[PDB]
């Protein structure tokens, strides 16, 4: 038998009940930032076509990275918030499970779903969990994250250009993370998130009181 | 027994003279005779990539991408069962239940 | 606030028009500066020139938008009743009762000639929406308009498509007619016949040559 | 009265003044009457709004049952002049709340939506199908009597 | 009412038959009557099982009879044990049509069903109608001031089947049924057999009204009010805005076809170029 | 690479004005974004 | 009274048999439309009432011999094409 | 001359025809002619006036009307006018054929179950 | 033109008196059995090939 | 498709090889006045900013466009007549120069006649700078073609215009186009059994 494409995924998307209640304007000051996720994230899943028109390659990948406490989860919650595209929301702590296998079996899991449920929006927090540069093959715990991030690099690989699927991944700890996730064609768009400058800071006292 | 047993899944004889809602018959035909219109334009393609194709790729190639010639010819059995079906209930129907 | 200016000076898309004056009324608005009525004006314009003048409701009603509630917003506010009712009537009252704010505005005063034609289709179209054969003389009351004027129009708008119908000279009416749509299925039957055909041209080559 | 706006039928709006004009705007002393349509400009708006009503009231019964109607008995019917009525009319048929081409020419108001052939045999499909339920009833009604006559 | 329809499931069929056939042994050839038992869903009743019952009534008199109700209840219980979710749903008699007795009866069913449905499974095998009749009890209220009785208004009834109860059927039937035949052609099936369904329903009313013609019956004033409504709904084919729909209906249905023919040769040709090229390549190699 | 980045973000200030052509102003505006503010 | 191929009843005949003015006839017609007595459209224009149904009425035994006639006639259309399609698809009956 | 009915040059052939023999088969066609002239009037014409149809029927004297028109049976009316309605008959499509559809109809789904 | 309008190469009519052949309006011909008859032969000549 | 494929180049064309500007601009407007539909035309090449720059220099095609949209339906006969010289000595336009300029007759019978239910024939002849007779055959010629929805009433001088369906003209393609492929069907089975 083969099985509906949908079927058999560990992990599930975004319920309407489980859209965070963070809007783009409860963050302050991020426009930089906000912009560059539109343009990467949200834009391309509505105007695909003047990308293609234009010229421009869309970001398969987007990695936001920066100190801790400057947005970078929260705007992942405001995008899930206010996309008409699917969410997918994941922490990259639970790919490594006790049962060989199941970490990269439900890595494509999420890339099937995502595929399946176009346009979808991959977002895996902690992506330092399963992407780290350093690896030990006589240890089950990296042979098996290798195993991970190499069916994440084939996951996305196997994306072409006509399916609209976009992955963000955060992380606070980038110096740590393997090249190979920041190549072009994987995450061809590396969004920092700096500290608050002096302008950012009056955005976000406004904004928060 | 068997007689009786063949009375599962037995239309009622409504159902025959029953005539499927016309806007839906023509929306299933524009919908269906669109699908092929992309499907006419693939199996184009099929013919002149067969043609160079080694005969080991006649299969293993055909495995998890989508035949333009299998869903033509699926396309062209449901409409001409739906159609010639709705033509003739309608036809026998005019007779049938006639005023004069 | 200059962008969008130059962008509506060259009759572009007034989507970037408009754009280009929102961002530049909450930088004003920010500041709290005396020019973003100015801006907030020129919104409001590019939505009635973008042929959807219920939003200009919709963005004075908002948060930054209610400290500037005045005659200004009161002038384009008017103007997109009357192009949301098609009144051509309401029109010249709008610029009537708030001419300072809209025909001494150098900017808004060169779209209002295209927003006169723009009204003048939307309400011929109201006038004639329910009729099938109809006066012209009935017509050019309810506009108070010329004959010739309208006539005219309604023979352009019969080339634009704007309308189906045709024009009776001799009887001066304007006759209505409720085209069906065309159908469809027709269509990809015709261009099925189209990409069927290549394959019989396919099928050639490879008759021809394997045989 | 709300009856009256509740029986599927043309009400005048003349007899409408004549049979409640007094108790409803002046009333009675034994029963006191509302300020929906008081002497006040509140109440005479309301008041010409109630004629609205009536108007639209027989212009919705007018759609039901006449298919084709005269611009001159429309203007009858509604207690309006023809260019009131047309106006009315017109008035309804853009904010689509009913279907009407008016020919002014031949004074002519149209009820009718042209027929679909969809919708043409559509409604020839479904007496079809009344007419085999009617039939399948009808079998069982004389099995019945059948039944009980035997 | 209170039933849409009733699904009436194989197996209370060939139990019925059985019923039938073991106590319309050499014993007599009377009508048999047991228990129907089913579940729930929405408003459609699914008849799954039934049990027989002891009853007997008289040939001459409609008010001697008798049916064991404390039989009724006993295999109920026998019932309920193995499947609690199955509860009376109503009765069942084997007789070709109704009897005068069946609301009394029904009654008498009741007590053990508020809704009882009364489903006549017709053991001998019709050729053109479902053997099952579903029946439910309701207070027809006549205005002709006759007082309201207890009378019983028909159910559509249909046959389907479990999943494993269709698996088995199909078993019995694997080589009784004719599974080559294409859809298109059942479909025509469908339609000669909704013509021969007319034509009997039609001949049953034309029967009717003869007997009602020469006296046999009396004029039922319900029925003659549904036959107007019958005729009334007769749709006229010769009229001038009804031909050019059908024509154009028509036309719209064909060109579709000649489309899908048109693909079809087309298709037919391809695979008569492959069948041609395999047939030459393999005698090229011997 | 600073010469390709300037052509890939002259394309998205088309993008950003919902443009299909690039034209001469989003490569000098893409110039001065890539170079001077990065 | 009227088959159904001319219930098309003009302002005059409602006039004439009712006895009422033609002006009256229009809204005679709304209250047998209203009440449910009878179905149908008017014509205004063209001073015609378009009648589509009846409510059923008692019968007399000879009008039933009538209803019966009828039957006999689309028994016959019924079974006429029954065995026009049965011989015409006969092979591919199953 | 007679298929494109060029019926003034059909009678014009008495004057021209070749030799004396020829005469007895021109007027065999003659008779035929006139039948076909008039055919094409009850068809052709609404109505056409008494004397206006001589020279179109090629007769000689009223009195030949008045034989040839109850032989065809013109209603002639008051105006000296024949009154041609016949056009009503129709190619009568106010009636369906349905058992010629539906005839068809089923020899194209024999055509497509029927093959095996 | 009269027999081109008895043999039905044309619809028309001619007036005698005014001296003018009027011409039929042209009848739809989708609203006809002509589409289905094309078709018909169309249709049973590719279910023979 | 040629007008598609140029107004999508008309703000990118480098392809000087090929022609020069002028010159492709010069054909963009010819194939899209033959090719699109009014309102298709307003949007693409009457308010082209591209198209409108060319059009300063070139006096006569800039002309021979505006003439057919402001209806100046004598100075658009007197265009077409220079357009169609132009075109018979041009190597890509000569094979289609008889077709080019009977369309483009045919656009602009069909436009005056569109927005009017009958205009009479002196009327379209002093409209076109033309006679009554010049006026009456082209008509003739081109309504029994079946391109031009009207007919001439000869005796009053009075061309009375029609609406036919939409569905009528696809049935007719449906069928023309449909008996060009059965021929290829047909012929390839003719090629296959022997
Ligand atoms: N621009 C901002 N406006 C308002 N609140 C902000 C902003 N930036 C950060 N915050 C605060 O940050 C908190 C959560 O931080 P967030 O998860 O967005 O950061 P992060 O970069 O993903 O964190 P970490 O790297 O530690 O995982 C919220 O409580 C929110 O108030
Ligand atoms: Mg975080």
């Amino acid at each position: 038998d083969v099985l509906p494409p949908e079927a058999d995924s560990s992990i599930m998307m975004l319920t309407s009940d489980q859209k965070p209640d963070v809007m783009y304007a409860d963050i302050g000051g991020m426009d930089i930032q906000k912009q560059e996720v539109r343009e990467a994230v949200e834009l391309p899943l509505t105007h695909f076509e003047l990308y293609k028109q234009i010229g421009i390659d869309p970001p398969r990948g987007v990695l936001m990275y920066g100190p801790p406490g400057c947005g970078k989860t929260m705007l992942a919650k405001a995008v899930a918030h206010h996309t008409t595209a699917a969410f997918i929301r994941v922490v990259g702590s639970e790919f490594v499970q006790k049962y060989l296998g199941e970490g990269p079996r439900m890595v494509r899991d999420v890339f099937r779903l995502a595929k399946e449920n176009a346009p979808a929006i991959i977002f895996i927090d902690e992506i330092d969990a399963i992407a780290t540069k350093r690896f030990d093959a006589q240890t089950g715990a990296d042979r098996e994250v290798q195993r991970i991030l190499l069916e994440l690099l084939n996951q996305m690989d196997g994306f072409d250009q006509n399916v609209n699927v976009k992955v963000i991944m955060a992380t606070n700890r980038a110096d740590t993370l393997d090249p190979a996730l920041l190549r072009p064609g994987r995450l061809d768009r590396k969004i920092e998130f700096p500290l608050p400058d002096r302008r950012q800071k009056r955005l976000i006292f406004s904004t928060i009181t | 027994e068997q007689k009786m047993l063949l009375n599962l899944h037995k239309k009622s004889w409504m159902e025959g003279l029953t005539l499927q809602d016309y806007s839906e018959h023509c929306k299933h035909n524009e919908s269906v005779v669109k699908e092929m219109l992309e499907l006419a334009k693939n199996y184009n393609k099929a013919v002149e990539e067969e043609d160079k194709m080694t005969p080991e790729q006649l299969a293993i190639k055909n495995v998890g991408k989508q035949d333009p010639k299998r869903h033509l010819e699926e396309h062209v059995d449901v409409l001409m069962t739906s159609n010639i079906v709705q033509c003739l209930a309608a036809m026998l129907d005019t007779v049938v239940f006639k005023l004069i | 606030m200059q962008s969008g200016i130059i962008h509506a000076a060259e009759e572009k898309d007034w989507k970037t028009a408009y754009s280009y004056f929102y961002e530049a009324f909450e930088g004003y608005d920010s500041i709290d500066s005396p020019k973003a009525i100015t801006s907030l004006k020129y919104m409001l314009l590019c939505k009635i020139m973008l042929n959807t003048p219920e939003d200009v409701q919709a963005l004075v009603s908002g948060k930054l938008a209610l400290r500037y509630a005045g005659r200004q917003t009161e002038a384009l506010k008017c103007v997109a009743q009357a192009s949301k009712n098609r009144s051509l009537a309401d029109f010249e009252k709008a610029l009537t009762d708030y001419r300072a704010e809209l025909r001494d505005d150098p900017i808004i005063s060169t779209h209002l000639a295209k927003l006169y034609d723009n009204l003048l289709e939307q309400n011929l179209i109201r006038v004639i929406e329910p009729f099938s054969r109809v006066q012209i003389e009935h017509i050019s009351s309810l506009i108070k308009l010329s004959k010739a004027d309208v006539e005219r129009k309604l023979s352009q708008m019969i080339l634009d498509k704007k309308f189906h119908g045709i024009l009776d000279q001799g009887e001066g009416v304007l006759i209505i007619f409720d085209e069906p749509p065309v159908d469809k299925t027709y269509e990809a039957a015709l261009e099925t016949i189209q990409n069927m055909s290549k394959v019989v041209d396919s099928l050639y080559n490879k008759a021809k040559k394997l045989t | 009265l709300l009856k009256l706006f509740t029986t599927m039928e043309l009400m005048r709006w003349s007899t409408l003044v004549e049979d409640y004009g007094m108790e409803l705007r002046k009333g009675s002393l034994e029963s006191p009457a509302t300020d929906v349509f008081g002497s006040t400009e509140e109440g005479e708006k309301r008041w010409k709004d109630l004629k609205n009503r009536v108007v639209e009231h027989n212009i919705r019964i007018m759609a039901k049952y006449y298919t084709r109607i005269t611009m001159k008995r429309m203007a009858q019917l509604l207690d309006l002049s023809v260019d009131e009525s047309e106006a009315f009319l017109s008035n309804l048929v853009v904010n689509k709340t009913i279907f009407a081409k008016v020919d002014r020419l031949a004074g002519i108001i149209n009820f009718q939506r042209p027929k679909d052939p969809n919708n043409l045999l559509n409604d020839w499909s479904q007496k079809l199908n009344s007419l085999m339920s009617l039939v399948n009833k009808t079998t069982h009604l004389i099995a019945k009597e059948e039944m009980i006559h035997n | 009412l209170a039933v849409q329809k009733v699904v009436v499931h194989p197996l209370v069929l060939l139990s019925v038959v059985d019923h039938f056939n073991r106590i319309g042994k050499v014993g007599n050839q009377k009508r048999v009557v047991g228990v129907l038992l089913g579940s729930w869903q929405k408003k459609v009743l699914d008849v799954s099982n039934s049990f027989a019952v002891p009853f007997d009534e008289d040939d001459k008199d409609d008010s001697v009879w008798f049916l064991d109700h404390d039989y009724l209840e006993n295999m109920y219980g026998m019932f309920k044990k193995v499947n609690a979710r199955e509860r009376i749903v109503g009765w069942y008699h084997t007789g070709p049509k109704l009897h005068k007795n069946d609301i009394a009866i029904n009654e008498l069913m009741k007590r053990y069903c508020p809704n009882s449905v009364l489903v006549i499974i017709d053991v001998k095998p019709k050729d053109l109608g479902l053997p099952t009749e579903a029946y439910i009890s309701v207070e027809e209220v006549h205005d002709d001031g006759t007082p309201t009785s207890k009378t019983f208004e028909h159910v559509t009834s249909e046959i389907g089947a479990e999943e494993a109860e269709e698996v088995g059927v199909e078993h019995l039937l694997r080589d009784i049924k004719d599974t080559t035949v294409g859809t298109l052609s059942q479909r025509i099936t469908n339609q000669v057999h909704g013509l021969k369904g007319l034509n009997s329903k039609l001949l049953d009313i034309r029967s009717y009204l003869e007997k009602v013609a020469t006296g046999k019956l009396p004029i039922n004033h319900q029925i003659i009010y549904q036959l107007q409504d019958v005729f009334n709904l007769l749709p006229d084919v010769s009229l001038q805005e009804f031909v050019k729909a059908f024509y154009l209906k028509t036309n719209d249905q064909m060109v579709v076809v000649y489309l899908a023919s048109l693909i079809r040769s087309v298709v037919a040709l391809h695979n008569l170029i492959n069948n041609k090229i395999a047939n030459r390549d393999a005698e090229k190699k011997e | 690479a600073e010469v390709k980045g300037v052509c890939t973000e002259a394309g998205m200030y088309a993008l950003r004005e919902r443009r299909v052509h690039v034209t001469q102003e989003d490569f000098e505006m893409a110039v001065a974004k890539v170079m001077q503010k990065d | 009274t009227r088959p159904a191929n001319h219930r098309q009843l003009t302002f005059e005949e409602i006039a004439k048999s009712a006895k009422i003015t033609v002006n009256e006839v229009e809204l005679l017609v709304m209250k047998a439309l209203s009440v449910g007595l009878v179905k149908g459209s008017i014509d205004e224009v063209d001073k015609r009432v378009h009648m589509t149904w009846v409510q059923p009425r008692v019968l007399d035994l000879q009008q039933i011999k009538g209803m019966k006639d009828r039957l006999e006639f689309w028994c016959t259309d019924v079974k006429s094409m029954e065995m026009l399609v049965e011989h015409q698809a006969h092979d591919i009956l199953t | 001359y007679l298929m494109e009915g060029s019926y003034n040059k059909v009678f014009l052939a008495k004057g021209n025809i070749p030799a004396e023999s020829y005469t007895f088969f021109i007027d065999i066609l003659l008779d035929t002619i006139r039948d076909e002239i008039a055919g094409c009037i009850e068809k052709a014409y609404e109505k056409i006036l008494f004397t206006e149809a001589t020279r179109i029927l090629f007769f000689n004297t009223p009195k030949k009307m008045t034989d040839y028109a109850k032989k065809r049976g013109w209603v002639l009316g008051p105006n000296n006018y024949y009154s041609f309605a016949s056009q009503q008959q129709k190619p009568e499509d106010t009636t369906i054929p349905s058992t010629e559809l539906a005839k068809q109809v089923i020899e194209y789904a024999r055509q497509l179950e029927m093959i095996v | 033109v009269a027999k081109a309008i008895r043999d039905g190469v044309i619809e028309a009519s001619i007036n005698h008196e005014k001296g003018y052949v009027q011409s039929k309006e042209m009848i739809d011909i989708y609203s006809t059995r002509e589409p289905q008859l094309a078709f018909h032969q169309r249709i049973s000549f590719c279910l023979d090939i | 498709q040629a007008a598609e494929l140029f107004l999508d180049t008309v703000s990118t064309f480098t392809s000087y090889e090929l022609m020069d500007y002028k010159t492709f601009v010069t054909y963009t407007v010819y194939v899209s006045m033959i090719a699109l539909e009014r309102p298709d035309l307003r949007e693409k090449v009457i308010k082209g900013a591209e198209i409108l720059e060319v059009l300063h220099s070139l006096p006569a095609v800039r002309q021979y466009l505006f003439s057919l949209y402001e209806c100046r339906y004598s100075v658009f006969f007197q265009s077409l007549a220079v357009v169609e010289q132009e075109m018979k000595k041009d190597w890509l336009f000569a094979p289609h120069y008889r077709y080019y300029v009977r369309e483009m007759r045919i656009h602009a019978y069909s436009q005056l006649l569109e927005s009017y239910r009958s205009l009479t024939l002196g009327y379209m002849a002093e409209a076109f700078g033309v006679g009554v007779e010049f006026i009456d055959q082209e008509l003739s010629r081109f309504i029994a073609a079946g391109r031009l929805h009207c007919k001439i009433d000869k005796v009053n001088e009075i061309v009375e215009t029609n609406r036919p369906d939409s569905k009528n003209w696809q049935y007719q393609e449906t069928i023309k186009k449909g008996d060009l492929l059965l021929n290829r069907v047909q012929k390839l089975s003719r090629v296959i059994n022997m």
